[PDB]
Order: structure tokens, then sequence, then C-alpha cells
């Protein structure tokens, strides 16, 4: 079967690679294929399997597998339209910048979106996919898929949908932020904000000695893991160095 | 309908930006 | 104490050939983490053996089976064990298996991530 290839290339690549990342996508993008029975969705999975099998970049090998898990969420049985719009903007935003950092970032936020079918969610990433596409602002670009990633973070948790509301206000700021010059420091505290309100938590943001130390009590354990995966994320995205330490469930970030 | 085009639009952007990656 | 530690040896031939071997979930990160608690559920049962060794042997036990480095400087009566080379998905595996082992032997730990190196303040 057309499936029978690509698990035995998915297969094949992880005895090749010794990343965890690649791993992991490699077999997540041929389970998705299973469920997706569109023969086109098959052709790009194994058409991006076969191809990244071949390349021996790795980083090439993550894009390739992102490309992949992407396209299969796509192509999973009865999607919405609004799901196939968010996807069709991140490849077009992908092969439209030459950063790896926005190839992957547009590319993973895509990923998360439609793992959620919150209407509200796949609006907030779409119209930030777009506004995207247009400016040429690589700092913007990655800020807004930063935040559009986060978005979606709280949205896989499950958070409520007055939660979302008012996380969706938090990216607005987030995006205008960056639109009037806001620094990459204090872009990722507008992250680091969007995950406190969007989980019902509190939090208690102290600022003395070009060091922002956000402390939040209150945090689950579950909560901890999407704030760090989001907070992490955009650290990366944004370029600085942040520290996550936990103690109790106190988290204490340090952006600089 | 849309939802077609849309389909097409996604399978042959995401081949595209494959053969950008593999070169 | 000399049956906590063979414990260990049986869940690291686990670790082992778990990460070894091809096929079966890629997505058994979470069989690391479920290492990690049957060691330190099988510590706690032996309330002679060291909680701090429990969680050493803990975060050990997840290390290999993740395929990543472990360094561990004691200072006082507190082990400072560093893991390098962690992408994010491995962050979150790492930090909540220390979290549940930690809590489960019921002893004070605190963690700190930074990118790609996660350290952890096991204090007794």
């Amino acid at each position: 079967s057309m499936k029978e290839e690509i698990k035995r290339l998915a297969e094949e690549l992880k005895e090749k690679t010794k990343n965890e990342e690649i791993k992991r996508l490699a077999e997540e993008a041929a389970e998705l294929a299973e469920r997706s029975d569109d023969p086109e969705v098959l052709e790009v999975v194994l058409k991006a399997l076969w191809e990244a099998l071949k390349s021996k970049n790795e980083e090439k090998i993550e894009l390739l597998l992102l490309v992949a898990v992407l396209v299969a969420e796509a192509g999973s049985v009865d999607a919405v339209e609004e799901k196939l719009e968010i996807a069709l903007l991140a490849l077009k935003l992908a092969e439209e910048s030459k950063d790896p950092r926005i190839i992957r970032g547009a590319l993973r936020a895509a990923i998360a979106a439609l793992r959620s079918d919150d209407p509200l969610a796949l609006k907030t990433v779409k119209e930030a996919l777009e506004r995207a596409r247009a400016s040429k602002d690589e700092r913007l670009i990655r800020a807004i898929l930063a935040a559009a990633y986060a978005f979606a973070l709280l949205a896989v948790a499950g958070a409520s949908a007055e939660r979302l509301k008012e996380a969706e206000a938090i990216v607005w700021y987030l995006i205008a932020a960056a639109e009037k010059g806001a620094s990459p420091q204090e872009l990722v505290l507008l992250v680091i904000e969007m995950m406190v309100k969007g989980m019902g938590v509190t939090m208690e943001t102290h600022r003395s000695g070009n060091e922002v130390k956000v402390v939040i009590k209150g945090l689950h354990e579950s909560q901890q893991e999407v704030l760090l995966e989001a907070v992490l994320f955009a650290a990366e995205l944004m370029g600085v160095r942040v520290r996550i330490r936990f103690k109790g469930d106190t988290v204490t970030i340090v952006v600089r | 309908e849309r939802k077609k085009e849309l389909a097409k639009e996604v399978i042959e952007t995401a081949k595209k930006l494959i053969e950008k990656l593999a070169k | 104490e000399e049956a906590v530690r063979r414990r260990f040896e049986e869940l690291l031939r686990e670790a082992l050939a778990f990460r070894e071997r091809t096929g079966g979930r890629r997505e058994t990160l979470e069989h690391a983490v479920r290492l990690a608690r049957e060691l330190a559920e099988f510590a706690a049962s032996h309330p002679e053996f060291n909680r701090q060794e429990a969680v050493l042997l803990a975060i050990e036990l997840m290390v290999r089976a993740m395929g990543v480095t472990m360094e561990t400087h004691r200072s006082g009566n507190e082990v400072k064990v560093v893991i390098k080379g962690l992408n994010i998905d491995e962050q979150v595996a790492l930090y909540r298996a220390v979290r549940e082992t930690s809590k489960i032997m019921g002893v004070e730990t605190e963690i700190e991530v930074e990118g790609d190196t996660q350290t952890i303040v096991v204090r007794e």
C-alpha cells in the first residue's frame, strides 16, 4: 500500500539520524498518514520522506518532516476549510522566507493549530499568518509566529473558550507591540503573560536591574509543561536566552 | 467546492516547498 | 538497599533495550518517565535507601532512555546534576519525570531550564 512505503521509509530514517527530534517527527508523520486516505496527501508524505532520507543536513530533514506532518493533519478525514487555509499560509510563508527559524516556526505553529478544533483559535493563528505574509520585518514575523504557536498550545491544552478570548487580545497586543518596535526581550514577556492569563492562574512579574523576573504561583503540573513549551520555543525563536526555574509550583523566569 | 480549491493549493505548495528545501 | 540497586539494573536494561530497538512507539518518552517512577516507587518501599540516591538513579534512568549526557557535582548535602542536549519535548519529559520521582520520594529538588540544558539540584 501507499502507507506501507511510508512506514518502511519512516522506520528506515529513525535508524539513520541520531537527533531525537527527527525520530519523533518522522514517526508522527507516518502515524498521521494512516488515517488520511487521500492519495495526494500520501504522495506529499512519500515525497518528503524519500527526499529527507537522501538529504543529510538534519535541520533540512526537520523542515521536510514538518511539511509532512502539516500536510498530513490537513489531509485528516473531514477537514474544515479554515484548517486548510491556515496550512497554506504557513506553507507559503515558509517558502517566502530564508530564515530556517521562520520556516520551522510557521510550520510548527500551523501543526499545533490544527490539533485543536477551536474556531476562535483557528482564526487567531490564521489572521496572524496573513499579517506575517505581508511584512518583511523578520523580527515581526518571528514574534507573530511565536505568539501563534503559544496561543495554539493553550488551545491544545483545552483551556476555557473565555480564557482563549482573553488570550486573543494578548496576541493582538503582542503583534501590535512588535509593530511599534518593541524589544525582543519585552515581546517574550508578552508571550509569558498570555500563558498565565489563558490558564486561569496569577502572576507576579518583578523588574529591577535590567532583568525582568516573572514568578508564577498556582500553576499545576500540566500547566507548567505548556508554559515551558511556549516560553522555550518563543525564546529560541525571538533569539533571547531565558532561565525557567522550578520550585514547588512557583515558576520563575529570567529574561535579558 | 472552494475546499477543493484550497485542497489543491495545499498539496501543490507543499510539494513546491519540499523541492525548495531539497536544493 | 541491596534490593533497591538490583531493581535499577532491571529498569536500566529496559530503558536501554527500548531506546535501542527500532520500531514500536517512538513516542514512548512517557515509558522513560514510567521507568523512573517505577524505580522511585520501589525505592520508597525500602525506607532505608538514600532518597538522594533514589532521585539520582531515576534521573540517570531517564537520560539513558533519552540518550543524553549527565554530570553530577556534589557540594554539601546537595548534588547538582546537569543534563545537556535536550530538545523542547525532552525538556518537558525530563522535567515531568524529575517532578514525579522527587514527589513520590518526598524529597526537595529544584530545576532550572535554559535552552538545551536542564540543571537539577537534588538536596537532602
